[PDB]
């Protein structure tokens, strides 16, 4: 029941986050040296 | 606030448009070039959509998009992505939902939006996400992680 620019705001946050923790996961991964 | 960050809106809705098929005028190392700034972004823009691209779909139509209540819907959409923080994902998200309202507003024969938009987000950048882009090691610390 969310009015358009919510609901469309808080998916762009869900995924965006999501991506975010996926480059943070790969540095975090890879940075023996 | 520096220019960066219009050049930045301006390349990456420039690159999005191309890949519908459109050409817009664009007018209206602790150390790196904005060009590879760029290239992060444009990197970075791809695979998020590729990704996630059923979020943008007719966001024209959701959002009631009309010259009239353009900003309004674009501001309310950004204000409440960058409510509770700010971080690298989140900008991407930005500049993807920046190039997609575009794009959808081109193809509805709303073309007179893309300047408009360009202008709304270099300003939200400058005023809003700047302080924080700074304190977090600025673009060139955005490559170090995304490039």
């Amino acid at each position: 029941d969310l009015r358009p620019e919510i609901r469309i705001a808080q998916e762009l946050r869900r995924i965006g986050d999501e991506f975010n923790e996926t480059y943070t996961r790969r540095v975090f991964a890879n940075d023996y040296r | 606030m520096s220019q960066s960050n219009r050049e930045l809106v301006v390349d990456f809705l420039s690159y999005k448009l191309s890949q519908k098929g459109y050409s817009w005028s664009q007018f209206s190392r602790e150390v790196i070039p904005m060009a590879a700034v760029k290239q992060a972004l444009r990197e970075a823009g791809d695979e998020f959509e590729l990704r996630y691209r059923r979020a943008f779909s007719d966001l024209t139509s959701q959002l009631h998009i009309t010259p009239g209540t353009a900003y309004q819907s674009f501001e309310q959409v950004v204000n409440e992505l960058f409510r509770d923080g700010v971080n690298w994902g989140r900008i991407v998200a930005f500049f993807s939902f920046g190039g997609a309202l575009c794009v959808e507003s081109v193809d509805k024969e709303m073309q007179v939006l893309v300047s408009r938009i360009a202008s709304w987000m270099a300003t939200y950048l400058n005023d809003h996400l700047e302080p924080w882009i700074q304190e977090n090691g600025g673009w060139d610390t955005f490559v170090d992680l995304y490039g």
